[PDB]
């Protein structure tokens, strides 16, 4: 149900003065239904992905979630 | 061993459900045919080793090869093997007649015929000419009406030209 | 996820329908869901209440409400009355449902990391546990308390 | 399994021989057995929410101590009630498996065997059960010859339970 | 009028064209609200300005 | 009905009103008349999805065409497989009180798949139509409306 | 009546003298004319229950009442204890209904006659005799048979003869064969399958017209 | 990136300019771009059919797709067409690029970690693929069909 | 692909592109050619339509069928209407040199149309298919495979 | 059937020469350790049917299509097969725990595990995981002190898993 998420997008526009960090780098909780177009605008930006985790839900569940 | 009976219990048994009304009445039907069932088998044993003899001497003539010598079954102690063992497929055709099902024809005359003869040297052809022969005189055995009361079997000895043909058809 | 979820998702993982077993599952579930849905109603009656017996009977004057401790600051008491308030909402939750799992997926996916990167004590959450299972034992009744106590039980096991 | 149809074959199998006329009688006494049998087993299947609902009932006030004492073996929590109702739906089928095969086949190859070897681990006692089907014995509500023919497979899983 | 109220609320720009209009009619049929505003976060709009 | 109430009291900051209360207590008090109706309906699973799918070749003989879809016994046995599966999802619903697991098994993406198995929309819910007046015709008048209403989501949901 | 059929023998561990002096891994085969006691024949009891069946199948329903008195009592010799449970018909339904006449060959030599048999020919040549003389005119044939009446002897249990490196043969050989396993497969009842929709959809009618343009 | 794009990075690592090894490769790219984009139009005349023969060859009336399976739900099962509609569409990307290592960027980066968080199989996706490899290797035809093949196998490959 | 140049432009800050320049006069030498395939296609009308049209009937007699959407003479001609609409709009797409006319006129919302009207998407593609398999009959040959490109988006696009 | 003693003794017999000295001392602490051993494999035993019947119900739980209807588990003969077999796993382990060896564990209850279950049908990995739940009990039986003096086996206990675990790892 909720993905973890953390991955990395660079900047491929110009430069930014601000600190930007969060941008850059984040790790942060997903819920499953706007993740594949959240994981697609990553797979946009041209942005590395790191790792991927199920935190709450289980696999294989028919019902219920 | 199976029956018809057991064919729908173990059919039943995998669901974990009880057997439905319809299937049910499909048994009642086996039970109003199950006169004429006892018609057909008592009258093979009847007449089982007359289509014995009789379907041995039409399959020797027609591969005369076979008594004559160097065939496999030349001599006297073979040939009881192939012409005793002709009671073997009508032993347990006819129990699968009385059954209803072909359950006890498979494993222990149709399981390692097929498997036993490459070993053997016994030709495969031979044995599908042999229980054919058989086929077209045990269903003519059973048709004709001589002091029986008539009724109609046709959907039911349909079912032992299908015993026969998977006997055949399992070796040659 | 209910009780009613689960027995679905039992028996549709097994591919096969709702036979007699599930139906008699399904019929205790439903005579203990009346009294469920009253202990629902005396347990939303008096939250605040039960929160505040139970800092009191457990928390208060101690070394952590004290300077020095977790709950010395205004805000962390008021994130302890919070979480402390979070624990019996959920275990109603958890208790309408008859099935935990829904309980463990909200809170106990993250709150282990959570507290150890906090640095909340973990021995004081299962003590003010434990103070919110005696008083809602006491307020609601017996076996709707223990009913209770088992999804309260079931938080103060996954924190530790 | 054991059905007096295929007894006649397995007898007639160890001697060597054809199906005589001493194999053949035992046909007609299973075929015209089933007719006041096969209506035996259809006043069991149209009354099936009846009885495992009867039987659970009666079993719990023969023995009200079974929804109180606490342990798994025990019908105290959700989980015992479902599995109650699992075990006695489980005995109609057999014993509608039994009827129609017309033989004690299903009840030795599905039930009784090892029946008494999993209750002493479990411990699972067997009388609770024979209460179970002692109301299915007084409940089932079948008249004439076909309700003797469902009366026996009851008894016989009794004899098998002690 | 929701649909300006979503921009504005989100963004503060509301409407820019009546194609977006058009476009977001679509994702507010389809599911509700929900959809058409994470059809708003999903955009590379939010993400650059 | 638990779940849904859950869910939409989760969204809120607050707790189960008494009104929700109130329809968990109504569910509950009519939980045993719906597990007779899923009595009914799973002993009866044979000749219901053998009528409706009959009943729909009888309305559409498109589908058993040799240019529809359930050309041949294979074809037609998984069509009357899928009229099992959505009976099955029916009682399913029925037995709940929500349709969340209608919906979360067999509703919430069949547009697409049965666009990608070229399969018209239209006869699948012909179907179900069909097996809606069949469990009518079944069972008692005021509990077929409750079981047609039902599969009256199932019929609204698939087209 | 036929003399059976001709079978070569090939190298086997108790064709031969080994000299092996009693090994401990070696079976404590016993014997009915030790006891004297109540006690002993508990045990002895098991063990030939322990060869025969196997142990997983050794549950008291499948046990017979008038065959455990008869030993005690010491009127049956072991050997003839034996033809109970092989012919046994709580035996007969567990190995007769899922095993083909090949491995009722096997199994036989191998829990009876305490031996792997030798080849696959010998198979074949005790075969014809089950068939024609039945199940229980070929375990006659096998434990009046002069290799078995000279090496067990008259009242000793049957055991495995040498086993120097040789798997336990209840472990090496399953109550039913492999054939027996691919029926429980293919009866398994699939779920959400079309096969068992396809006796239902010849039933249903269905008419189709076609236009042309 | 493409495949001209991938000469120039290789001279600009190397810090010269496009001499002749180069500019040969670049011959070589352009005249197999010809037949690529004719087989980049036959490919997306029929992708859905290419889709559907894939999934009616490997997938259909299998344990998965039954009940107890990974495909058995309809929201999975359309999960499954879409997955199978993404391979056959960034397979062509990486055709008309002549180079893997955009295919590799877009998806390759995190489906490993998600096939195996939601516990999708991996070998029926893998003999999936191989059915759009034989479908379009059928329908284009020989080698624009290995080429295509080429990046479908790296997709392939990348999953396992 | 001017539209498209300047609204891909538009999206960055920047002016057009020397490559997209070179884009605009490759189309613009195309352009007469494009013409030429405009006139014939334009002069081919009914028999291209006709022909494809019952090429569709050959493969698919389902929509013909009683059953079935082209049942009647009004019905079909309203078919072949359908068919000439879609071959006027690839005429559009094959001198636009965009596939913005083909969409923005037939192709963006016609999922949902032809779900409404009771009509099936594949056999209007057969029948574009048809369109195409007819007009590069008639045409030179690599200029049928730039009309039968088109075509081939359309019957895409439709599926 | 080998011991840890005569393990040493079959590897100095291979090389032919005289018993080491740091082998003996090897073996003196086995004498140390020889009491606890007793105490652990004792322990088993006196909760060997509990722990048989605990396995199980964890076991048929989590996967639960097993006594369901066409299950390998389903009927009472085939249940008692899983259930009372389970003995035999700790019957051959708790031999190898007293032995102090894995060869008499190697050539009775793991030489042929793994090659009965394809002629059976029986799921090897389901049997896998309930030897699995045995190892996290039997090491927790064995575990607490309750009435024992305090000392300490994780030395000891170790080989107990590993047991266990040459068990599992064997089969599925
Ligand atoms: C007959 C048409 C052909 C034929 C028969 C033949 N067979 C043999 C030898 C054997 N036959 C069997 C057959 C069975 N064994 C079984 O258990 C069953 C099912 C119950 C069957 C059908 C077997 C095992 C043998 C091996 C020896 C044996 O009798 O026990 C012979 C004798 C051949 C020989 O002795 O070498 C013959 C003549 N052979 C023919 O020529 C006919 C074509
Ligand atoms: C405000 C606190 C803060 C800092 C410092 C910060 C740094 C930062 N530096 C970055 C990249 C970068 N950083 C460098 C830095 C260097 N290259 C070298 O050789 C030198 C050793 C070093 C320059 C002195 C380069 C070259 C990149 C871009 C690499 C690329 O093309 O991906 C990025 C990735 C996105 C980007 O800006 O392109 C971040 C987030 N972010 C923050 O929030
Ligand atoms: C087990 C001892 C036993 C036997 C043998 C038996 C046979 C038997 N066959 C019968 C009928 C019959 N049997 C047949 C059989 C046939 N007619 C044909 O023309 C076919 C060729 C053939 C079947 C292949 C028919 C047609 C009838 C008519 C009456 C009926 O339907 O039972 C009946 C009806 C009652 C009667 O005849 O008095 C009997 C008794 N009943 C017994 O109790
Ligand atoms: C197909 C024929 C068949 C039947 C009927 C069968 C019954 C059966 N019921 C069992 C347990 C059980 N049986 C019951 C049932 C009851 N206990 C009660 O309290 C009630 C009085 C009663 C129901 C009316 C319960 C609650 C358990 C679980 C007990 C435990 O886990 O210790 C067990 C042992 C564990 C198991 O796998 O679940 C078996 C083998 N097995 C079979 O193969
Ligand atoms: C529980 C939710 C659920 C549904 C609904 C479902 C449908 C489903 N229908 C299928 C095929 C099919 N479905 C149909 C259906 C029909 N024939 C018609 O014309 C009618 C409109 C319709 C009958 C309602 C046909 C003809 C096929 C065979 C198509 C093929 O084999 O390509 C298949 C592929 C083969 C299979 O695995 O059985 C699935 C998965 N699966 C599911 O898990
Ligand atoms: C564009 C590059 C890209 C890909 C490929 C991608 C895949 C992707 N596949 C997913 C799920 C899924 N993927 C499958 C796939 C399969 N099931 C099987 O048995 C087969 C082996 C395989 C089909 C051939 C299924 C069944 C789900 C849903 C599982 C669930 O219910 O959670 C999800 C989780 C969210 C969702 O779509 O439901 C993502 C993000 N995302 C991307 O950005
Ligand atoms: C320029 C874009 C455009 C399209 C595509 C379009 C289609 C269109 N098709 C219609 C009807 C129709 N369309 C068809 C179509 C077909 N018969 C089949 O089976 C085939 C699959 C298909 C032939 C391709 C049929 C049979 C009708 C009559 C349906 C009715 O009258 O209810 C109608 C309603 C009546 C009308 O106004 O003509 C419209 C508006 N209109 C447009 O403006
Ligand atoms: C001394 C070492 C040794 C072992 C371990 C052994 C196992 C063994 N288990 C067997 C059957 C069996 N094994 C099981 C056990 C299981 N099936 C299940 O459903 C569960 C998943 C699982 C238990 C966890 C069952 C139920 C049977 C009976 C199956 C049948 O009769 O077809 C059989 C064939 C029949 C038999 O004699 O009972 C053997 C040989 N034999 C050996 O010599
Ligand atoms: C064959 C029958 C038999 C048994 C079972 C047996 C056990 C046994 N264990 C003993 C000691 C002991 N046993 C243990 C065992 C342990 N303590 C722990 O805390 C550990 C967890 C565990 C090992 C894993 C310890 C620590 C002692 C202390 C005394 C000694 O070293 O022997 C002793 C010393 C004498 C006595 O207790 O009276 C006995 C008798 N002796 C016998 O004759």
């Amino acid at each position: 149900r909720l993905f973890k998420i953390t991955a990395l997008v660079p900047s491929l526009s110009r430069t930014r003065t601000q600190r930007e960090l969060q941008n850059t780098y984040f790790t942060k909780l997903v819920p499953y239904e706007n993740w594949f177009r959240e994981q697609q605008r990553i797979q946009k930006a041209g942005g590395k992905i790191i790792k991927v985790e199920l935190a709450t839900g289980k696999q294989g569940t028919n019902a219920g979630l | 061993t199976l029956d018809v009976f057991t064919k729908v219990v173990s059919q039943a048994d995998s669901r974990g459900e009880f057997l439905s009304n319809e299937q049910l009445d499909a048994l009642a039907n086996v039970v109003k045919e199950g006169n004429k069932r006892l018609d057909v088998v008592n009258r093979i044993t009847s007449n089982a080793s007359a289509i014995v003899t009789n379907a041995a001497r039409a399959l020797f003539e027609e591969q005369p090869q076979l008594i004559a010598p160097g065939g496999n079954a030349y001599t006297n102690r073979r040939m009881a093997a192939c012409l005793r063992d002709m009671e073997i497929i009508l032993r347990y055709v006819t129990y699968a007649i009385l059954a209803g099902d072909a359950s006890v024809l498979d494993d222990r005359c149709l399981n390692g015929l097929r498997e036993t003869y490459q070993a053997l040297g016994t030709p495969g052809s031979s044995v599908a000419v042999g229980v054919q022969k058989m086929k077209d005189a045990a269903v003519g055995i059973a048709n004709d009406p001589n002091g029986i009361t008539k009724g109609d079997c046709s959907q039911l000895i349909s079912e032992v030209a299908s015993y026969f043909d998977r006997a055949a058809a399992a070796v040659g | 996820q209910d009780a009613i979820t689960a027995v679905i998702n039992s028996a549709d993982v097994q591919g096969k329908y709702l036979d007699t077993a599930a139906l008699e599952k399904l019929k205790a579930y439903f005579s203990t869901g009346e009294l469920r849905v009253r202990a629902a109603t005396t347990i939303s009656a008096n939250a605040a209440a039960i929160v505040k017996e139970a800092v009191a009977k457990s928390l208060l004057y101690s070394d952590i409400t004290r300077p020095g401790g977790n709950m010395y600051t205004t805000r962390r008491y008021a994130a302890c009355i919070r979480d402390l308030d979070y624990y019996l909402r959920y275990a109603t939750y958890a208790m309408l449902a008859g099935d935990p799992s829904i309980l463990d997926e909200r809170v106990l996916n993250g709150l282990k990391e959570t507290y150890n990167s906090l640095g909340v004590p973990v021995g004081a959450t299962v003590q003010a546990i434990q103070a919110i299972k005696e008083v809602t034992a006491s307020l609601v009744g017996a076996d709707a308390g223990k009913e209770m106590g088992i999804y309260l039980d079931y938080i103060s096991s996954g924190l530790s | 399994v054991k059905t007096p149809i295929t007894e006649a074959i397995a007898a007639a199998d160890t001697q060597g021989r054809f199906l005589g006329n001493t194999e053949l009688q035992s046909a007609r006494g299973r075929y015209e057995r089933a007719a006041a049998s096969l209506e035996a087993a259809r006043g069991l299947t149209s009354n099936a929410q009846r009885l495992i609902d009867g039987a659970t009932q009666a079993v719990y006030q023969k023995f009200p101590y079974t929804t109180q004492t606490p342990g798994p073996q025990f019908a105290a929590d959700s989980r015992g009630k479902s599995k109650c109702a699992r075990d006695v739906g489980h005995y109609l089928r057999i014993i509608t498996y039994s009827l129609v095969a017309g033989g004690t086949g299903p009840l030795d190859e599905y039930l009784i065997a090892g029946l008494a070897e999993i209750n002493s681990t479990f411990d699972l006692s067997p009388s609770w059960y024979v209460e179970a089907l002692k109301h299915i014995k007084a409940n089932h509500g079948l008249s004439g010859q076909a309700a003797n023919e469902a009366n026996t497979y009851i008894d016989y899983a009794i004899n098998a339970l002690s | 009028k929701v649909i300006e109220f979503l921009f504005r609320h989100l963004l503060g720009r509301a409407p820019a064209t009546q194609g977006e209009i058009r476009q977001y009619n679509k994702l507010l049929a389809d599911n509700g609200l929900r959809a058409a505003v994470e059809a708003i976060v999903d955009s590379p709009e939010y993400s650059r300005y | 009905i638990v779940t849904k109430s859950i869910v939409n009291a989760d969204a809120e900051a607050r707790y189960l009103s008494p009104g929700e209360l109130d329809r968990i207590k109504s569910f509950v008090a009519g939980g045993q008349q719906r597990l007779r109706i899923a009595q009914a309906l799973t002993d009866n699973r044979e000749r219901l999805v053998k009528q409706a799918g009959d009943q729909l070749f009888q309305k559409r003989p498109d589908v058993v065409s040799p240019g529809g879809n359930a050309y041949g016994q294979e074809m037609t046995a998984t069509c009357l497989r899928d009229l099992d599966y959505y009976l099955r999802l029916v009682t399913y619903g029925i037995v709940a009180g929500d349709v969340t697991p209608i919906e979360e098994i067999g509703v919430i993406g069949v547009r697409e798949m049965y666009k990608s198995l070229g399969t018209p929309i239209e006869a699948v819910g012909e179907g179900v139509r069909a097996l809606k007046n069949a469990a009518s015709t079944l069972l008692s008048a005021e509990d077929a409306a409750e079981a047609g209403s039902y599969f009256d989501y199932v019929v609204g949901a698939l087209q | 009546s036929i003399p059976l059929l001709e079978y070569k023998p090939s190298s086997q561990n108790q064709r031969v003298p080994g000299y092996e002096v009693p090994n401990e891994d070696t079976p404590r085969i016993y014997r009915i004319e030790d006891a004297a006691y109540d006690s002993e024949l508990k045990e002895l009891i098991w063990a030939t229950y322990r060869q025969v069946f196997s142990e997983h199948v050794i549950l008291k329903f499948f046990r017979q009442g008038n065959l455990e008195s008869q030993l005690k009592n010491r009127a049956i010799s072991v050997r003839d204890f034996v033809r109970g449970l092989a012919k046994s018909e709580a035996f007969k339904t567990l190995v007769i209904k899922s095993n083909s006449n090949y491995r009722l060959v096997e199994l036989a030599l191998k829990r009876l006659l305490g031996r792997a048999p030798y080849n696959k020919d010998e198979e074949i040549a005790w075969s014809i005799k089950i068939a024609t003389n039945g199940w229980d005119g070929f375990v006659d044939a096998l434990l009046d048979s002069e290799e078995y009446q000279s090496n067990f002897g008259e009242n000793i249990v049957p055991y495995q003869r040498r086993r120097y490196k040789d798997r336990p043969f209840n472990l090496v050989t399953p109550r039913y064969g492999n054939y027996w396993r691919d029926k429980l497969e293919s009866e398994r009842y699939i779920e959400g399958d079309i096969k068992n929709f396809l006796e239902l959809a010849k039933s249903i009618e269905i008419k189709t017209v076609t236009f042309t343009p």
